[PDB]
């Protein structure tokens, strides 16, 4: 895959078990809502307490819908056709 | 054939969940249970490869503490028949 | 002026920037067209 | 923006381990006595039930230490280190005087985050209840 | 076998053998890797050197505080390979 | 602190321990509320 | 091959756990509310002379306490109590056999499972 | 093990089996240890320089003298940044 | 009649072993597991 990154790049974030954006997602995810993917990021107003030292990794494509969502999707049947790579679309799209 | 692969559906994740058969928690946390799960996932994946006995030179002196460790397991709730006794004393375990 | 100036200051690197900013980090999404805020019923130019 | 501060702010270790323990026993290092279990009638919302009570005593020699534990064994290390610092928020500073304004504008910078806000404001005479965690299905760790 | 005693014994040679048919229960294992190519510095501490002359194999201008152009992968035996530019010279213009 | 017993006694009572201030395992690390108690061992805590 | 035994059977006075430790009965147990012990154990002195002071044989008595422990053990059911309780007989009529039997049988089964696990946590 | 012999058995499997409880016999230790810092002597006089020269004697390197931040090791052996950012509310103003 | 039997009569009846054991539990109560022996059948096929 052929992937643009930010000028500003986490080489801890990158080294400490290799996250895959934002924070420890996947299905691991026992909350109030299903709206927890974007929620733990938007919410503002105070910076949390255990870190506080890494908002985003990648913040040109984790800020709301940006890219993962608005790049192929899977869900516009058009957009979706193109020849991609099948497990990729996976860790954007929260399914059921 | 077909009574061979029982496998695919007598696989789950037992080696990750025999810890958990003695270790549960029994405490009230969560933000450090979820910033420290993601850790010893990683490190039990890890330390569970098969690389060890892939580049190990000594069978009984490398990994026969591994396999005689995770070689534990617990009987069967249903009492079968008489199985075949040996006449020494020697009883039947299992198959593999 | 209807309140302190917003983004007047210059001495922020990395966390002196990432971590009081919002209005004017939320703005930046990418690297491609930018967006800002403006009243409406506004020309260029406007009136007095 | 200007001078550098030469002080530092460190961090606490604590260390919270636990390991397999080996009963010593002997001749009559342990002993206990058994007598006759009694017979209570309870009563339930729905029905009867029946509840057991019985006093126990034990008896040891208690002349020195016979029954020798194990030290710290080899186990898998359960502590892990987590900062919960930025406590102070919840004391609402101190000493009372002509300064209600100023704190406010430096809590409200200090806290003018934009990351996630649990909880943040603390009004006065407010309980600030903990959220419902998850269940009994987690790991564990430790904090400092 | 360690502290137990169980069956040891193989059938593969026994069924499936001299046969079009290939062995069951061939699934398809796949593992993700990462490879990044671009180095982002933090502090001033990594654009400075004494001497540039431990190697005789060099000029004295050895350009090595420049960035790297890339990361050379590895193939079979070794080979230091890099050829990016002309498999994706295009693939952003119509995207941004 | 102070002894009321003979030397024997005295290291039998400083052998074991009482529950310790914290709020059991949680992450909010507050004072010990009135409802919880464990069984914990704090050796050569008065040593320093 | 294949035969009808689920779980596991064992039992608590032959299983010989307790090999170290004399077993007493007492049927009329109550509360003891601690009481008072004495012990006499005969030390051997020693015998010196010279510029040292000498020595003489001296007695010391100590007396202790004990700790009663507390057992607690309760179930919650309502439609097997309501099952049990509903019939109380009619006028004096015959044993109804057929409901003894399994009542018998039902509520041994689960009295013996209840005891054992009693038991087990009790030791 | 040679002039005496013990009493030792193994009964696991009719005990803490398939049982949703905590594990007895489990005994938490409360150890209190520091951290302290500020390594700095007094006069900065006892140095020399090693033999290999493949640089870190720049004047402009502030490794050898002590950061803006407290540099602390974690579990997973890393080195992290703390910021007095947020620290700097412990003046002590209760005078 | 392997076809259509729905079986008839089995014994099928397991509880969840759990300690009796008062004072600081919570309050649960015992469920029954109702286990099923219906497994899909997958076969190919060939002629000759």
């Amino acid at each position: 895959e052929f992937v643009a990154m930010p000028v500003s790049t986490d080489l801890q974030y990158f080294r400490t078990a290799c996250n895959p954006r934002g924070r420890a997602s996947g299905m691991l995810y026992m909350g109030d809502r299903d709206a927890d993917i974007e929620a733990i990021m938007f919410d503002h107003t105070q910076s949390d307490v255990a870190y506080t030292d890494r908002a985003t990794l990648n913040p040109w494509a984790s800020q709301k819908h940006s890219y993962g969502d608005r790049l192929y999707n899977g869900t516009y049947n058009l957009t979706g056709a193109s020849p991609i790579y099948s497990p990729c679309f996976k860790f954007f799209t929260p399914a059921e | 054939d077909q009574l061979l692969g029982v496998l695919l559906e007598k696989a789950p994740p037992l080696s990750l969940l025999s810890p958990i058969n003695k270790f549960q928690p029994e405490g009230h946390l969560n933000r450090v249970a979820r910033a420290a799960l993601l850790s010893d996932l990683k490190r039990r994946v890890c330390a569970d490869m098969f690389f060890m006995t892939r580049h190990a030179r000594e069978p009984r002196l490398i990994s026969a503490y591994l396999s005689d460790m995770v070689s534990c397991t617990q009987p069967s709730v249903m009492v079968s028949r008489i199985t075949h006794t040996n006449t020494r004393g020697r009883q039947v375990d299992g198959v593999l | 002026m209807p309140h302190h100036p917003h983004w007047v200051n210059e001495h922020l690197t990395i966390l002196q920037f990432i971590a009081p900013s919002n209005p004017r980090l939320r703005f930046e999404l990418n690297p491609a067209f930018d967006f800002f805020v403006a009243p409406g019923d506004v020309d260029l130019p406007g009136p007095q | 923006t200007g001078f550098h501060p030469g002080i530092a702010f460190t961090v606490v270790r604590q260390d919270r381990f636990a390991t397999e323990q080996l009963l010593y026993a002997e001749r009559a290092s342990e002993s206990y006595f058994v007598g006759q279990i009694q017979v209570h009638h309870h009563d339930a919302i729905g029905g009867v039930n029946f509840t057991l009570t019985q006093p126990r005593a034990h008896v040891d020699l208690g002349v020195g230490y016979t029954a020798v534990c194990a030290t710290a064994a080899l186990r898998c290390p359960l502590t892990d280190m987590g900062n919960t610092a930025q406590n102070l928020f919840f004391s609402r500073g101190g000493v009372p005087m002509l300064h209600d304004n100023v704190t406010e504008s430096l809590r409200r910078i200090t806290a003018s985050g934009g990351r996630l806000n649990p909880t943040e404001p603390l009004p006065i005479f407010g309980g600030l209840r903990p959220a419902t965690s998850a269940g009994i299905a987690r790991g564990q760790a430790s904090v400092c | 076998v360690g502290d137990k005693l169980v069956f040891l014994e193989a059938l593969e040679r026994r069924v499936y053998q001299a046969t079009r048919v290939a062995y069951p229960l061939i699934g398809n294992i796949d593992i993700t890797f990462i490879m990044p190519m671009g180095v982002f510095q933090a502090n001033s501490m990594d654009r400075y050197t004494r001497h540039a002359g431990d190697f005789s194999t060099v000029s004295e201008q050895d350009p090595r505080q420049f960035p790297p152009q890339g990361i050379f992968f590895y193939n079979k035996d070794g080979i230091l390979t890099q050829l990016t530019l002309r498999d994706a010279m295009g693939t952003i213009c119509h995207s941004s | 602190v102070n002894t009321n017993c003979n030397t024997l006694d005295r290291l039998l009572m400083e052998a074991k321990a009482v529950a310790s201030q914290s709020s059991t395992d949680t992450e909010y690390q507050f004072k010990r509320p009135p409802g919880s108690t464990e069984m914990t061992q704090d050796p050569c805590g008065l040593f320093q | 091959g294949t035969y009808c035994n689920t779980l596991n059977f064992v039992r608590f006075l032959e299983l010989g756990l307790s090999v170290a430790c004399i077993c007493t009965k007492f049927p009329e147990l109550a509360y003891v509310r601690d009481g008072v012990i004495q012990f006499e154990v005969q030390q051997p002195m020693i015998a010196r002379d010279g510029p040292h002071p000498v020595d003489q044989p001296v007695h010391n008595y100590m007396v202790k306490r004990i700790h009663k422990r507390s057992l607690s053990a309760a179930f919650a059911i309502a439609s097997e109590a309501l099952s049990l309780l509903s019939n109380t007989y009619v006028d004096g009529t015959e044993i109804d056999s057929s409901l003894r039997i399994r009542a018998i049988q039902q509520m041994a089964r689960n009295l013996r499972t209840v005891l054992d696990s009693f038991e087990r946590g009790t030791a």
